[PDB]
């Protein structure tokens, strides 16, 4: 029925909504609301709609061999797993890995962010913004103008360039067979953006199909092919020769890994960081600040990016946890500790001997248990509507010291800002570009584009869907800028004379204690990353993934606490409730992986 | 009129639908916008829920036996069907339903092919191939974690410019593209024919790119594309990068031992 939990006042007595599938997401999703008399949003229902059980098939398995099972968790985020199964294991067994694969092993991390970010905002995201019909209408030469005014510097900007891409567009929708824009939600009163806006980011979507098949390649050189490029436990399998052509990695490999570099600097510079600036700027005018949810309380990241590696204090992404919208205090987050991450199956299909508890992951469980609450509408087999008083997701409910938080690009902003307003110097840029991009959205953009100035402050704007969108973009651009000087670190490493790329000092099972445990975590493209495993006679005695999209979208707890995609949806009016438009906005802007949610 | 494909996802990672996209020659836009209407795929469609299951209908009505079922992932048969949901049913009803008027089946990768990651033991799902389900269509299986890029759409275009199925091998793949194995044409055979081999990782013999069969390398039982065709417009493919094979194209290959163990019977290979 209805009641309040942090700050939300849910209410199921509204008209309920479906959504099955939700699509422009990876791997499957239903999600149900109930609307008041108003078309606004009172109750919100997330539900991972698969299971596959990678953590009960590693059971007695080799650790070494763990990192390729895991991987396939996830096809999208590819790689991230592997890299946290073989940090993972390197933990339990006290491997320190050679500074040429801790180099390698971030710049395989940072390509993947910079490519599943953008990717995600083109081809996933933007026809949550961006109406392709009114594309249709659009004068070329306006539409030049704009972009000229969005991105000076991106070369692909004159008349006939859009009035080309927009012919094909023609061609395409008069031949009948609209393909992936077939039964759309075009002509909806919750598309705001110009003809001209929405013809400049169809273009870039065609650019960044075309152009994201090659920044990929750097995972090819180095982890030999994507997706799903390998790893190694205790370094990197890319041997390096400079003197050397039947060597993985040689000087002419590397040349080709820097221009791949610095093509995604000046994409992610003048083609995807502008358009979310632009588009978040039209949206602000328009009065769409919902979707914050979470947001604007509870964040959480395990920190990333040391810039000297196994030192935590030089993430170039500082991490932890914030709660209650205070910005003045980070809380540490110890991913070792069994009071703080631990997961519920209350209102999810497992079981666990109590329910009412928590188990930190190095004492996980993962049991199948898909049972249907009494107030279901419909059958086991075929579901009308689904009863989130009982069991309902594939999803586990993490939660941090108890409390839901949301984990990603936006969170990882958050905290960063809320660190370098504390004196952290390695959170600089983040600041510089969040400061940049908040005068961008007020004032620049406005007085280019004839709209009034705006005073939002950061603690406003970014607890939204619309920056939790800005966020990913800047963080993309961060990632490209980060993996150019590991570039640069790599070469001076192997040109002052070290080339070593593994430690295969306890490869040799027989070198291992007879038990151990560990954790790796990664911030993965969506956030929060974390594999925890039990070792025991060499085999695999419990392995253990929380996964990002496993934070936001969880079911409720067992204090009935309601995690980010949920609270994300609360309050916010739809156009129309039979189109979902305003749901799928903001459920993809936390780029959901539901593969990834249930593993 | 362009051939509809509705692009189907089981129990799946999504590999297939990404490497599905980084194809140079031909380009996935031109495939989309030019070759083939893609008027269903989860990954990629505007419409969802009510809206996206409508179009289902509407081309099996329009297109019966005339379009194609490509299928990304696969059906379990435990926690009755209902580890993998679509539209509050069972996959394996709409997979049933979408391919008994598909001129022809289309099982994108190992997880289609063969089980994938999810049916290695135990296989708490019984996660189960498309073609021990649907019986009575015809199946090409192009398999591979994922399947090169170029494969995919190599597959596509002959199936468009000819409007025939490939011929197939005994296991129903594309003798085109799956009639090597790995270590056929293999770069590193020359080491492999003179007992050269990488021995511990980044030992001077892997520097040297030595042959890595005794690193677990199972390129000997292994057939795919990779040594020639190669990954990501011919950039490398896991051998040349300095890892081995490990057998991902191939039937239950995730329970064919550790993959660092080496193959035994060294001489069959040479
Ligand atoms: N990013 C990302 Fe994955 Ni497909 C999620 N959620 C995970 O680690
Ligand atoms: S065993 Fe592997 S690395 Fe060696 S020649 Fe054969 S395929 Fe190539
Ligand atoms: S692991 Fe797979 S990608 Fe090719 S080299 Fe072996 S069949
Ligand atoms: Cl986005
Ligand atoms: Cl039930
Ligand atoms: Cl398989
Ligand atoms: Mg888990």
């Amino acid at each position: 029925s209805a009641y309040a939990t942090q700050g939300f006042n849910l209410d199921d007595r509204g008209r309920r909504i479906v959504v099955d599938p939700v699509t422009r997401i990876e791997g499957h999703m239903r999600c149900e609301v109930n609307v008041d008399a108003n078309n606004v949003i009172r109750n919100a229902v997330s539900t991972g709609t698969m299971w596959r059980g990678l953590e009960v098939i590693l059971k007695g398995r080799d650790p070494r061999d763990a990192w390729a099972f895991v991987e396939r968790i996830c096809g999208v985020c590819t790689g991230c797993h592997a890299l946290a199964s073989v940090r993972a294991v390197e933990n339990a067994l006290d491997i320190r890995i050679p500074k040429n694969a801790h180099l390698i092993r971030e710049i395989m991390a940072k390509t993947l962010q910079v490519h599943d970010h953008a990717v995600h905002f083109y081809h996933l995201h933007a026809l949550d913004w961006v109406d392709v019909m009114s594309a249709l209408k659009a004068d070329p030469k306006r539409t030049s103008e704009l972009q000229q005014l969005v991105s000076p510097a991106h070369p692909l900007s004159s008349a006939g360039y859009f009035r080309d891409i927009q012919n094909r567009l023609k061609r395409f929708v008069e031949s009948g067979q609209l393909g992936p824009f077939m039964n759309g939600y075009w002509g909806s009163k919750a598309y705001v953006l110009p003809p001209e806006a929405n013809l400049m980011a169809v273009t870039h979507y065609l650019e960044a199909l075309d152009l994201q098949k090659e920044w990929v390649k750097i995972h090819t050189i180095f982890g030999g092919k994507n997706p799903h490029p390998n790893y190694l436990v205790g370094g990197v399998p890319c041997a390096i020769n400079l003197d050397a052509a039947s060597a993985p990695v040689n000087m002419e490999r590397l040349s080709f890994v820097k221009a791949r570099i610095d093509e995604i600097i000046e994409f992610n510079k003048n083609v995807y960081v502008p358009d979310v600036l632009a588009i978040g700027t039209l949206y602000k005018q328009a009065g769409w600040l919902y979707g914050g949810g979470l947001a604007a309380t509870n964040v959480l990241d395990y920190g990333e990016y040391p810039n000297v590696a196994y030192n935590k204090s030089t993430d170039q992404l500082p991490g932890g946890a914030i709660l209650n919208g205070n910005w003045d205090e980070v809380f540490p987050v110890d991913p070792r500790d069994s009071q703080q991450v631990q997961e519920f199956v209350s209102h999810s299909w497992y079981k666990y001997a109590d329910e009412s508890v928590g188990l930190h992951p190095w004492d996980g469980v993962t049991e199948p248990n898909y049972v249907l609450g009494a107030n279901t509408k419909g059958t086991r087999t075929r579901i009308e509507q689904i009863d989130e008083s009982a069991k309902y997701s594939w999803i586990k409910s993490p939660r941090w010291r108890g409390h839901a938080m949301e984990v990603g690009p936006l969170s990882r902003y958050i905290l960063a800002y809320a660190h370098a307003r504390s004196g952290n110097k390695y959170a600089e840029r983040p600041k510089e570009q969040l400061e940049y991009s908040a005068q961008m959205i007020n004032s620049a953009i406005p007085k280019a584009l004839g709209l009034p100035e705006t005073q939002y402050t950061l603690k406003q704007l970014l607890p939204s869907t619309i920056g939790r969108t800005l966020a990913r973009a800047l963080e993309s651009q961060y990632c490209g800028e980060m993996m150019h000087s590991d570039w640069h670190d790599l070469v001076a490493n192997i040109r002052a004379g070290d080339t070593a790329t593994a430690n295969v000092d306890k490869w040799d099972p027989a070198t291992w204690p007879l038990q151990a445990k560990g954790v790796g975590t990664v911030a993965a493209p969506r956030g929060a990353l974390g594999h925890w495993i039990r070792i025991k006679d060499g085999r695999i005695e419990n392995y253990q993934c929380v996964v990002p999209t496993t934070w936001n979208g969880s079911p409720r707890d067992y204090k009935g606490q309601i995690g980010a995609f949920e609270a994300s949806l609360m309050n916010t009016p739809m156009v129309n409730p039979e189109q979902p438009v305003e749901i799928l906005r903001t459920l993809h802007s936390f780029d959901p992986c539901l593969a990834c949610s249930t593993h | 009129p362009r051939t509809p494909v509705l692009w189907l996802h089981g129990l799946e990672c999504t590999c297939c639908s990404e490497s599905f996209i980084r194809s140079a020659h031909p380009l996935a836009k031109d495939v989309v916008l030019s070759m083939i209407s893609l008027d269903y795929d989860d990954t990629l469609m505007a419409a969802a829920g009510h809206q996206a299951e409508a179009i289902l209908e509407e081309i099996m009505t329009k297109y019966k036996g005339n379009y194609i079922l490509a299928v990304e992932g696969n059906p379990p048969l435990n926690q009755d069907g209902m580890s993998c949901i679509i539209g509050g049913r069972p996959f394996i009803e709409q997979l049933k339903y979408v391919a008994k008027d598909a001129k022809a089946i289309i099982s994108w990768g190992s997880c289609a092919s063969w089980g994938g990651v999810q049916a290695a033991k135990p296989n708490p799902t019984q996660a189960t191939p498309v073609h021990k389900v649907i019986t009575d269509k015809p199946i090409i299986k192009v398999p591979g974690c994922p399947p090169i890029a170029e494969v995919m759409t190599g597959v596509i275009t002959y199936m468009l410019t000819f409007d025939r199925i490939p011929e197939l091998d005994r296991q129903g793949r594309p003798k085109m593209f799956y009639s090597q194995r790995i270590h056929d044409k293999c770069y590193r055979r020359p080491h492999f024919d003179a007992g050269q081999f990488v021995e511990e990782w980044d030992d001077e013999s892997a520097r040297k790119g030595f042959c890595l069969y005794k690193m677990g390398c199972k390129g000997p039982t292994t057939y795919n594309a990779c040594s020639t065709t190669r990954w990501n417009e011919g950039t490398s493919f896991p051998i040349q990068s300095g890892h081995g094979c490990i057998g991902c194209s191939e039937d239950g290959f995730w329970d064919k031992g550790s993959f660092y163990d080496r193959l035994t019977g060294i001489s069959q290979f040479g």
